[PDB]
């Protein structure tokens, strides 16, 4: 697994294991300059001694470590070394192996700091923001279905615009009827109250529920109207899907008791809590 | 003359002075060759060797490493000490502290390694350079190359007492009342101050009460003005 990175911290740990004892003897390198207030200075010595206990903690750190070992030792890395002398002038690639990573890592910061944009204007510098091809919808559908344990379906019986339905662990399916590219004008229900497979005769609208999911529907509409980025509609629908995923539990109830109202949910901050409080 | 020994043909210090007429190496031989018994004074002598006498030991060590430094940008470098007479006096000091350590195990060894008696080899190299420089000798013999070897025993960071001066050459020296502008070895010298530490300007840098029980010899011997000791000053410790 990825627990190997934990060993990195362990490295720093044993580093202190050295420094600690140095900080001990350095503290013994000189005596009382001028206490004049108390004799805790000597205790200060023992204070450094206390940090030596940290070393024992290092031994404890190995209890959580050693999850399991992976097969095929050496992880296909030194296979290039098995080549003849002709292959040895190849380490460069391995360097790039880190470099590329750094690249990503650099972007990992850069893109992050790209969040604070400076686009004083976005028009009068040019188009067709509505996606022409009726194939990018299927692309977005497949990208969403790439997510596990969350099934998505779509029929689009109305026309050019997009129509889709999504289901989760509960029967709280969500019907989203939006334009070509970005999600807008959706609704949610629960327990066959919509039944948008063959409701009456087709995927009906019915604009209703028993006064429980209505707040969730309004919040999802707000999230759709708020996450409408100027570009990258795929990012928009992915953010929408991630937001929708946050209701798969409906179990916790922080910053209040589980008796304030019918339910509780408003996670635009990537964390749900008691509703009617933000 | 600090020996309460038993009398003999001549004085103890006087008879010790003639040690010059002795072989080069193996001080352990010459010590019993002159006299061994009448040199102990009392049990309460275990305060000088491990505390203050160690200096002289380190002293001779500081000579060795400083021996091959003629090419340095200083003709005598740190020091030269090629007098011989004073060197003979120091060699007598070495043999008497050797018989002292023979009388008590709390002497000043090399403190580092090769104890199974570095002092013996140190002393023999010193006597070698002595006899090589006693009566108008050479300086840098082939022996110089071999004694120049750095044994893993030499310590560093010695005081080498000194003081500033007044280099007011010709024109002007303006100072304030305070905040000067730039331009006894019985231990008693830690990193930070630990007592009143009444010091002096010549070389002393010592403590005020000497913090001892029966070492009053040195303390009483230096309560008054020390070597040009008009500069017996005092200053408190710093506070944060």
């Amino acid at each position: 697994g990825v627990n190997l990175e934990a060993f990195s911290q362990a490295i720093s740990a044993i580093q202190a294991l050295r420094s600690s004892v140095s900080r001990v003897f350095d503290c013994l390198k000189d005596g009382m300059r001028n206490k004049e207030t108390l004799e805790g200075r000597e205790k200060a010595f023992i204070a450094n001694f206390q940090d030596n206990l940290h070393s024992v903690n290092r031994d404890l750190n190995e209890l959580e470590r050693l999850s399991n070992l992976v097969g095929k030792p050496s992880e296909n890395h030194p296979l290039h070394n098995s080549g003849l002398l002709s292959l040895d002038p190849y380490s460069q690639l391995l360097q790039a192996y880190k470099w590329s990573n750094k690249l990503q890592y650099h972007a990992g910061l850069a893109s992050g700091l790209l969040n604070q944009q400076s686009l004083k204007r976005s028009a009068n510098q040019m188009t067709t923001l509505v996606l022409p091809p009726q194939y990018v919808d299927d692309v977005i559908s497949r990208i969403d279905r790439m997510f596990p344990e969350m099934s998505i379906h779509l029929s689009r019986p109305n026309g050019t615009s997009a129509m889709l339905l999504v289901t989760l662990g509960k029967v709280l399916k969500v019907i989203v009827v939006m334009r070509s590219l970005f999600i807008d004008r959706t609704i949610v229900k629960g327990y066959n109250e919509s039944v948008y497979t063959e409701d009456g005769k087709l995927d009906i609208w019915s604009k209703s529920s028993y006064q429980v999911f209505q707040k969730v529907t309004d919040h999802a509409t707000t999230a759709l109207l708020h996450y409408q980025l100027p570009q990258m509609p795929d990012v928009v629908v992915r953010s929408f899907m991630t937001w929708l995923r946050s209701y798969i539990k409906l179990f916790q109830a922080p910053c209040q008791r589980c008796g304030k109202f019918l339910q509780d949910g408003l996670p635009p901050t990537w964390r749900d809590f008691r509703t009617l409080e933000a | 003359p600090h020996f309460l020994n038993t009398p003999d043909k001549s004085p103890g210090d006087r008879l010790a002075e003639i040690c010059a007429k002795i072989t080069d190496v193996d001080i352990d031989k010459v010590m019993i060759n002159l006299k061994t018994e009448e040199f102990v004074l009392d049990m309460n002598t275990l305060q000088a060797l491990q505390q203050l006498l160690q200096w002289v030991g380190d002293f001779v060590l500081y000579l060795l490493v400083s021996l091959p430094n003629q090419g340095s940008p200083l003709r005598p470098g740190h020091s030269f000490l090629r007098d011989g007479t004073s060197l003979g006096m120091l060699r007598e000091l070495m043999v008497v502290i050797r018989i002292w350590g023979l009388l008590k195990p709390s002497c000043l060894p090399v403190y580092t390694a090769t104890s199974d008696d570095s002092m013996s080899l140190l002393f023999r190299l010193l006597t070698k350079l002595w006899i090589c420089c006693r009566d108008e000798g050479a300086a840098s013999p082939a022996s110089d190359g071999l004694v120049s070897r750095l044994q893993p025993k030499q310590p560093l960071r010695l005081r080498f007492g000194r003081a500033p001066t007044l280099p007011s050459s010709t024109s002007t020296l303006q100072l304030d009342g305070l905040t000067r502008a730039p331009g006894l070895h019985l231990g008693a010298y830690p990193t930070e101050e630990c007592k009143a530490c009444t010091r002096c300007g010549c070389v002393t840098m010592l403590k005020s009460p000497n913090k001892t029980t029966a070492v009053t010899q040195w303390e009483q011997r230096w309560i008054k003005n020390c070597l040009c000791g008009g500069l017996w000053r005092r200053v408190p410790l710093s506070c944060s």
